[PDB]
């Protein structure tokens, strides 16, 4: 699960 | 010293609402008579709640702190109706009420918590349910506790004549702006999880609201709710929102709640990772577990640009479904390593972020 | 291979009630046992300790087999499926095929010559009793169970049948609940003890209508049919404490009190009673009681109440929330105290009715 | 503080 930016 | 003589449901509702934000201090709620009316305060230091009862028996002006749940299980306890009888006396506050007597443990109210003064810097009313719409739309997208203390808190934005909300834990995002009818000046603050808690709870139809540089205040009724704004600097949402969508798909939201909720049952317990499969007027979800268990399920929808596949954490999809209590919904994707919008179909109040997995 | 074609709300019901002993540990007490024969689908779900089994009519064509396979997962499948969905169970691999309009599931199987296996054996006692019976001697007594105490049965409740009652008994060593009922049929002298689980699982299989309750008793095990559902324990080993013998041996003060006065008189002293300990004070005097409590805080609480009582004074303390369990189970308009002196223990009762005596000890 | 019955 990934992260924003 | 204090007295006062009060109905018990005249107590209860106000005595349940200070307790929530709940050192020994801190457990009790300040009374305070004054002007005929009788003040409960409650704190946990970064908030306070306050609730203002009319008195129109005789009563005497002071104040002094009580245990507030017992204080209030007390009140609840007794029988509809009755009549409670307070008064201080030394180092114990004295309820009355029939042939029941007790005996409560004070301690001093000059000792109670107290909140510095501040200035307001932003104001304006709005109803009450608008306040709820805000926070109910993007409440669930907070971060628990995470490190960054910042996204542990939710983004409250004036702009325009708008009221905006914004909530995010890194993963997935909810922003929601409602319109209030007087020009506002441009403000963002962030307040804190608890705060968002509390002041969800106390619109149970005006809320006055007051913002500071470091301070939230509501006005709601007979409650003054207060709390401290979280320091530091919230993500940009107009940044986070997909840079162009190019393909719409709308579907039942009830329909595809449902399909997600029984996939979800056979995708990974820890990851909960499902697939979709979008294809002309169709979508096809699914999932598979580490015991090679997998469930399959395809819907009609409206979709007409091309085939994709994506991953996505089934309970960021459910939760934003769950949020959307409404009749069809729309999904903005653009490719498989980028995170979708999901709206309402028929309205633009609130727009919801989910990466990919 | 086995297969079948059934309405969901013909499963609802009967998975849910087989998914009653199902935390995780050894992977095919998490299974049901699924077996078509003879026109028969039955759902078996087990902890080793007992066993429930639901049988349901296939109307539908079928074909004979067995497997086991994930007991919450499969329920929630065909919970999550739409009012009036055609659930179509195979078997290719090791695993189940569930499938219904355009929803479709593959479960992980395990060989149905694992499913644990409680061994046979005989009943030694048989009788039939209503629902609402079985309901209320677990619910009047439930509450007096031991919670984990190394006295393994006292963890547990027990069913005594003598001549023509059924009764209950439950203590945790300090308070007593006993119930007894009719229930129209003679019976032989019996007494076991059922487990905690077994108690729960068994007052959670009354559905609260007509069907009547069967139960069989042997040595070492229960069973209970109602409907098409079938329960099975196995019983605590050990004796179990005489009743008979707890009660007291002839109080002399009975004192007579509304039951939601009292109920309340003490819930409201409670809140100021010491935390760990609990204590609440009685004073009876001419139909007066004064009930008060002190904590280490140093506050207090009185109530005082009319009551009938016209025996000598005396004063006697109590564990609060064992007065107030048994006063929250008497869900009745006035209640009966029968004292003897500030050192022994009191029967409480509903005052216009025997079938429920309470023996709580005095602190 | 609470005994036991016997």
């Amino acid at each position: 699960q990934l992260n924003l930016f | 010293h204090m007295k006062f003589t009060v109905e018990r449901e005249h107590l209860l509702k106000p005595l349940q609402q200070v307790s929530g934000p709940l050192l020994p201090i801190l457990g009790n709620l300040l009374l305070q008579v004054a002007d005929g009316t009788l003040s409960l305060t409650g704190t946990d230091l970064e908030m306070e709640m306050v609730a203002r009862v009319a008195l129109v028996q005789p009563h005497e002006p002071g104040a002094t702190t009580v245990p507030a749940r017992k204080f209030f299980d007390i009140c609840r306890g007794l029988p509809e109706g009755a009549e409670i009888a307070v008064q201080l006396e030394g180092e114990r506050m004295l309820v009355r009420s029939g042939r029941s007597r007790f005996s409560l443990s004070t301690l001093p109210a000059a000792d109670f918590p107290n909140l510095d003064d501040w200035q307001s810097e932003v104001e304006f009313t709005l109803p009450q349910a608008t306040m709820k719409r805000l926070i109910e739309a993007t409440q669930f997208s907070m971060a628990h506790q995470d490190v960054r203390y910042y996204l542990n808190g939710m983004l409250f934005e004036t702009e325009g004549e708008e009221l905006r909300t914004v909530a995010t834990d890194g993963h997935r995002l909810a922003v929601c702006s409602m319109p209030i009818g007087q020009s506002l000046p441009s403000h963002s603050v962030i307040v804190p999880r608890k705060g968002v808690i509390e002041l969800m709870r106390m619109l149970d139809n005006p809320l006055r609201v007051q913002i500071g540089s470091n301070n939230i205040r509501a006005h709601v009724g007979d409650f003054i709710f207060t709390s401290k704004l979280v320091d530091g600097r919230f993500p940009d949402y107009r940044r986070v929102l997909p840079k162009n969508p190019d393909k719409h798909l709308e579907a039942g939201c009830d329909l595809l709640k449902q399909a997600f909720a029984r996939a979800a049952i056979l995708s990974n317990e820890k990851f909960r990772g499902v697939r979709l499969y979008v294809s002309e007027n169709q979508l096809k979800i699914t999932a598979n577990n580490p015991e090679q268990e997998e469930a399959e399920e395809i819907l009609d929808v409206t979709y007409s640009g091309a085939e994709m596949e994506i991953g996505f954490n089934v309970s960021y999809v459910l939760d934003v479904l769950n949020a959307l209590k409404c009749e069809n919904v729309r999904m903005m994707l653009t490719d498989s390593v980028s995170s979708v919008q999901i709206e309402d179909a028929a309205s633009q109040s609130a727009a919801y972020v989910v990466m990919p997995m």
